[PDB]
């Protein structure tokens, strides 16, 4: 059942991929993952954004690699 | 093969979406795909959209499925077609052209940084992606990105500055990979890059780029026409420059292990030329003897076995350089006269490497015989004993 | 055989060389037809004769000139011989003949590469193509395409001939295995940076399909390929996937299959993940993350428990360590994901810790993870010395504490639970890791101190040690003793850090002396000892449980015993150690007396009793005494304050236990005064053997490197003469490696000499002259090389007049211009960076010698 599950996982990767996530919306997923950071800032350091960004990158690669359990 | 290697069908879809393949500078292939800032700068975003479509396709695309049976050809590890990967290439062309445009101008250093990231993206694309290799080969208005890589390599070859230096290395990585995936026929088309290589051969050129270059020169040398190119000019082989870089040890910054890596690469190149089917030749033997001397001295001083990996590489290069020397010897006597100027260092090093080889289980009959041919050094000029001590 | 045909082979012209070969080639072809033609393990005689002919008539196999026609003819004839060899190989029954056929064919191929590099390249290309076709046939069979079990599969076809038979799919696997063996033999010659991809392909496909044992041989070939030239990215993905698949399969493998694949599997695990730094860069980041994920799965599977092969479990632990230490966090995967996978692996590690065949396997990785958490704690200290409990600080550490308390609680709870040797082994691994962390965890050891196990936990462990002292019926008495020894060594490391308790120290000394107590009960210190009184009864039992090697470990621990407590009992234990009834016991006795003597009293030259035991104890005992002598010299009069290195157990010395044994103690002020004593060097020299201690001699030179810095240089001319005699003996030793080591230490010694004394310089020159004269007497190039290396070390010293003397030796070689010697002088100036002016004088000497000639 993994192969159909693998298709589902690739689908998740694609949804993560799409150029406009919301139509007419400039920002895109990759734009978020790697960002200018122009501008909670007190809650969140730009380095905090950076480390979360790295976690996200690893996650995107993992989700792509993964097969759905279903 | 139930798994079917679907991810292998993936052209490193994760490798595409990772931190900068070049270390540092946070190029962020995603940030590039999404970047707001060559020619037709407007519609750079349209190219970006082409690339996003390409990424989705690559994720969904498994040409290398169930062992990639449709994949076929002489080349080993035929990359999955990955036609979606191709769409990435227009975007790469955009920033690569931005760098090329800077080169055309006789300020935007960061602009070059994105260009280096793109060189890396092209590097990943040439790897694991068959369609990209086929397109680049098919191409004079042929393979415009290939010309851009060539022109960039050239701009770096001269007055590179620090920015171009890394660009040299990365573009060399791409040019070599595009060659490895390519067939022999493609190599006739890269002979032009063979024209670009000499500048990289220069002593000023860093060690890493020239290592990539030695590997590239060999991959080209596989093709017969590139083989005559190996020494296009009888007076001075590109191999002559390579021997000079090997002996000169010009790049101090390079670590000794990197020198070892360049050494084994050149051993491999001399071997590949060895199987065909100058001032450069005598110099070749001088350089071979000095390299064997340095490596064999390093081995000799150490009674301990080569536990560490780099010493293992060292013993191996000692063996193979021994073989190259034996072949040069058998082919002709010219080596001995060419050997004359460094003859003493040679006859000193050769017995020692010979015995270190003798003390090996792995020895070939071939390599032992290669020593046997040579390894005749009295090591005693025999002067009077008085007044020496 | 046609020996006159063999002679005509030399006589025949290179142009008619092909015809000359054809004549004996005719007899050889007939001989092959007799056996090679028929499919069938005399024929071994045939292959050996083939190899003998290859050695005898290299021209016959390949014409020397080649002529561009005879060379092609030889290529065809060798191709026909290879066809016959493959015909033999394909069948599983005759496969054994093929391997010797592998030897002959590979040797002849090496011979052709030597003589005919191009013809050999053509033959190798044909062989690689045949391998590609065999791999394609295997792929068609496995994928489910038409099997095509019978096929010509013609490669390296020869017109003169025979037919290339194809084996049934399995026997084709066998023929592929033989081809893989040949390729493994010839890997180095083949690799050209282009065929490299083809070799990687043959290997990766063979890993994907084929016999599990054939898969293992393929893993070995791939390992050899990885060592030379790395792993190309295009091969990389498939090889990494196959490695993940093999890791998953390892659980579901046949014990015979596991034995077949273990050695190659471990070799791959090591080469692909070298413990050395900079391995991380080699593998792709995503591939490494996939390795981490597969390891997480294996840990969830409890592969450690499932694994029936220790070496395979050892390699899995090696992967855990490579991920813990040599792989930078944030390269293979994001930091938090790495921490999560590591936490899961550590949980599985503790689960294995509960019941263990051997602790060492679990030991290392837990050690690295504890070190990582220790660095985390240190960073916590770095940013805003108050001790923080290790168990509270780290979830894994508190977990280990829970597992240990559980093991002790179970042992106390039940007699059957009391008889769990594995549970005791686990408690022991916990204690040893606790001691290693206490040694290295503290950032101040690297402010706050973290003790994974509290001293009260150590005392409950002491009660558990007493329960172990309770008799186990003697069925496992010796193994129980070994485990108690590991626990005692952990307590001993904790004490060397700081004595846990004075009564704890007394109880520790009592447990340490328990094995020999029954014999030693009638001892002055013993009868007084309170531990001795209660001990005597168990010692009556313990003596049987005690074993020679275990007794030696016990003696080492006893020497570890702090001097403040039971010092006289310690002296008696050393005296019993002087007995040296057991040879390994004698060696541990030397190791321990090394510490005990200076602590006892009268700081002075090495004990005459120990010196005598060293005089003749054993070759190994000699080496151990040599290794000790270096520190003993520094600590002869030094306070010898115990010094504990972190000693991360990446490759733990000897057993992970005796780690307390591998400790170093240094006095603070001893460095202040070298206090060189010649007679002390004299006993070490009496220990030295011209040939018998030769490796012990090399170890002695290694220690001498450290000892030399603490050299007074105030010795009388006789004592300086004695040290120079030691140096001259160092030069004289037969082992050339011995002499090279002698020069290496000579560098430190020349630094050590207070000054390049003119008289000392003259004595050095005289020793060199005696050596060169003995060399000329030998007329031995090897002794000449040893002397040349000696002169080179002298020049590398370039010390005072010794610098001029070594320049004179370089001039001596140069005027000798010995082919080996030449250019070494060039290195000599390089080792250098007035000596050159002596060189011109020696040139004048050369002119005088030439005038003597004429």
């Amino acid at each position: 059942w993994r192969q159909r599950s693998n298709t589902q996982g690739s689908i998740l990767i694609n949804l993560l991929l799409k150029q406009p996530l919301i139509p007419g919306s400039s920002l895109s997923l990759c734009h978020l993952l790697s960002s200018s950071s122009e501008s909670y800032d007190g809650s969140f350091s730009l380095s905090a954004l950076r480390e979360a960004q790295n976690l996200a990158f690893t996650g995107l690669n993992l989700v792509a690699r993964n097969e759905c359990s279903r | 093969w139930r798994q079917r290697s679907n991810t292998q069908g993936s052209i490193l879809i994760n490798l595409l979406l990772k931190q900068p393949l070049i270390p540092g500078s946070s190029l962020s292939l995603c940030h590039l795909l999404s970047s707001s800032s060559s020619f037709s700068l407007s519609a750079l975003r349209e190219a970006q959209n082409l690339a996003f479509t390409g990424l989705n396709l690559v994720a969904r695309n498994e040409c290398s499925r169930d062992g990639d049976p449709a994949e076929g050809g002489r080349r080993a590890f035929p990359l999955c077609q990955l036609p979606g990967a191709v769409h990435f290439l227009p975007l790469v062309q955009f920033f690569i052209g931005l760098h090329c445009q800077a080169l055309q101008d006789l300020s935007v250093c960061i602009l070059e940084g994105f260009s280096v990231t793109a060189l890396s993206i092209l590097q990943h694309l040439v790897c694991h992606s068959g369609a990209v290799v086929s397109l680049l080969l098919s191409g004079q208005g042929q393979h415009p990105l290939l010309k851009m890589l060539l022109h960039l390599l050239a701009f770096s070859s001269a007055a590179t500055g620090h920015l171009q230096a890394s660009v040299l290395t990365q573009c060399l990585k791409v040019l070599v990979k595009l060659a490895e995936n390519t067939s022999c026929d493609f190599l006739p088309r890269f002979q032009c890059v063979f024209q670009v290589l000499p500048k990289c051969l220069s002593p000023e050129t860093p060690l890493p780029s020239v290592l990539l270059a030695v590997e590239l020169l060999s991959l080209l040398a596989d093709h017969d026409q590139l083989a005559p190119q190996l020494c296009s000019h009888s007076e001075g082989c590109l191999l002559l420059l390579l021997y000079m870089y090997i002996t000169s040890r010009p790049d101090r910054v390079a670590l000794e292990t990197q020198w070892l890596q360049l050494e084994q690469e050149v051993v491999w190149l001399l071997a590949k030329l060895g199987v065909q089917s100058c001032q450069c030749n005598v110099e070749v033997v001088r350089a071979l003897t000095v390299m064997l001397h340095r490596q064999w001295l390093t081995v000799r001083r150490a009674g301990g076995p080569p536990r560490t990996d780099q010493q293992r590489r060292t013993v191996r290069c000692l063996r193979d350089t021994v073989l190259l020397l034996h072949g040069l010897s058998q082919k002709d006597k010219l080596f001995m006269m060419h050997c004359v100027e460094v003859l003493h260092q040679f006859d000193q090093v050769m017995p020692g490497v010979s015995m270190l080889i003798r003390g090996l289980p792995d020895v070939t009959d071939c390599e032992e015989a290669a020593l046997d041919d040579l390894c005749a050094a009295e090591t005693d000029v025999e002067d009077p004993e008085v007044e020496c001590g | 055989s046609m020996i006159p045909a063999l002679r005509e082979l030399g006589s025949a012209t290179p142009e008619e060389y092909n015809t000359v070969v054809q004549k004996p080639r005719q007899i050889l072809c007939q001989f092959i037809d007799r056996i090679l033609t028929d499919v069938n393990l005399t024929s071994v005689m045939l292959l050996d004769f083939i190899q003998h002919i290859m050695k005898s008539s290299p021209l016959m196999f390949v014409n020397v000139s080649g002529s561009h026609e005879a060379k092609g003819s030889c290529i065809e004839f060798s191709n026909w011989i290879i066809t016959r060899l493959l015909r033999i190989a394909a069948t599983p029954s005759c496969h054994l003949l093929h391997k010797k056929i592998c030897e002959v064919i590979c040797s002849l191929l090496f011979l052709f590469k030597s003589k005919s590099p191009a013809i050999f390249g053509v033959l190798t290309k044909e062989l690689l193509q045949l391998f590609e076709d065999l791999v394609y046939l295997h792929r068609r069979n496995v994928m489910g395409h038409a099997v095509e079990w019978p096929v010509v599969m013609s490669r390296f076809l020869s017109q003169l001939d025979a037919p290339l038979q194809l084996m049934s799919m399995q026997n084709l696997e066998f023929i592929e295995v033989t081809l893989l063996m040949v390729l493994t033999r010839i890997i180095a010659i083949v690799f050209f940076r282009r065929q490299e991809l083809l070799l990687w392909q043959i290997g990766c496909v063979l890993l994907e399909y084929g016999s599990p044992k054939i898969k293992s041989l393929a893993i070995s070939f791939l390992t050899e390929l990885f060592q030379l030239g790395g792993l190309p990215a295009q091969p990389a993905s498939t090889f990494f996937s196959s490695f993940l698949e093999l890791l998953k399969h390892l659980v579901e493998m046949d014990t015979d299959q596991l034995k077949l694949y273990e050695e190659p599997l471990s070799k791959l695990i090591k080469t692909l993940f070298p413990f050395e730094a900079e391995a991380y860069r080699n593998i792709e980041p995503v591939y490494l993350n996939m390795l981490l994920e597969k390891l997480c799965v294996m840990f969830e599977d409890g592969v450690l428990m499932r694994l029936k092969s220790d070496l395979l479990k050892a390699a899995l632990c090696h992967l855990l360590q490579y991920f813990l230490k040599f792989v930078p966090a944030g390269y293979e995967s994001a930091l938090q994901v790495r921490k999560v996978y590591v936490r899961n692996i550590c949980k599985a590690l503790l689960d294995v810790l509960g019941i263990e065949v051997d602790a060492e396997y679990l030991l290392g990785p837990l050690y690295a993870a504890l070190k990582m958490e220790s660095m985390e704690i240190i960073e916590e200290i770095q940013c805003q010395i108050k001790h923080v409990d290790m168990n509270q600080k780290s979830i894994l550490w508190s977990a280990l504490k829970q597992k240990a308390e559980s093991l002790q609680i179970s042992l106390e709870y039940s007699g059957l639970k009391n008889p769990v040797i594995e549970m005791l082994e686990g408690i022991a691994v916990v204690l040893q890791l606790t001691a290693l962390c206490t040694v290295h965890c503290s950032h101040q050891n690297m402010s706050v101190v973290i003790t994974w196990m509290s001293l009260d936990f150590y005392t409950k462990v002491l009660k558990s040690c007493r329960s172990l002292l309770e008799s186990v019926q003697k069925l496992d008495l010796e193994a129980t003793i070994d485990k108690v020894v590991k626990i005692y060594d952990a307590l001993i490391y904790m004490q060397v850090n700081s004595s846990f308790e004075d009564h704890i120290l007394e109880d520790l000394c009592g447990m340490l002396s328990l094995p020999w107590i029954y014999s030693h009960s009638d001892d002055g210190c013993l009868k007084l000892t309170t531990f001795a009184a209660n001990l005597l009864t168990l010692s009556c039992r313990i003596s049987d449980s005690y074993s020679p090697q275990a007794q030696s470990r016990c003696v080492f621990l006893l020497t570890l015993f702090p001097r403040r407590i039971f010092l006289e009992w310690r002296t008696a234990v050393y005296n019993w150690a002087l007995q040296s009834s057991h040879e390994v016991i004698r060696a541990s006795c030397v190791s321990g007396f090394f510490i005990l003597l200076q602590q006892q009293n009268s700081c002075n030259r090495v004990p005459k009793i120990l010196i005598d035991k060293v005089k003749d104890d054993s070759d190994i005992v000699k080496k151990e005494f040599a290794s000790i002598l270096g520190q003993l010299v520094c600590t002869l009069h030094g306070m010898f304050y115990l010094t504990s290195s972190l000693t991360e157990p990446f490759s733990e010395h000897g057993h992970v236990d005796l780690f307390c044994r591998n400790l170093k103690a240094t006095s603070q002020h001893e460095c202040s005064s070298s206090q060189l004593k010649a007679s002390v060097c004299k006993p070490f020299l009496f220990l030295l053997k011209k040939k018998i201690p030769s490796p012990v001699k090399l170890a002695f030179i290694d220690n001498l490197h450290h000892l030399c810095k603490h050299l007074d240089f105030r010795e009388d001319e006789t004592d300086v003469k004695a040290v120079l005699g030691t140096l001259l003996n160092l030069m004289e030793d037969p082992d050339k490696d011995v002499r090279v080591a002698f020069s290496g230490n000579i560098k430190h010694i020349l630094e050590s000499l207070d000054s390049e004394d003119g008289f000392i310089k003259e004595l050095f020159v005289l020793r060199m002259k005696e050596a060169y004269t003995h060399a000329q007497i030998s007329r031995n190039n090897e002794l000449k090389d040893t002397l040349i290396l000696t002169t080179g070390d002298i020049g590398r010293a370039a010390k005072g007049d010794l610098v001029p003397f070594a320049l004179l030796h370089l001039l001596h070689c140069l005027l000798s211009k010995s082919a080996s010697v030449s250019g070494a002088a060039y290195t000599e100036i390089r080792a250098l960076v007035q000596y050159k002016k002596p060189i011109c004088q020696f040139l004048v000497e050369s002119l005088h010698s030439s005038q003597m000639t004429a």
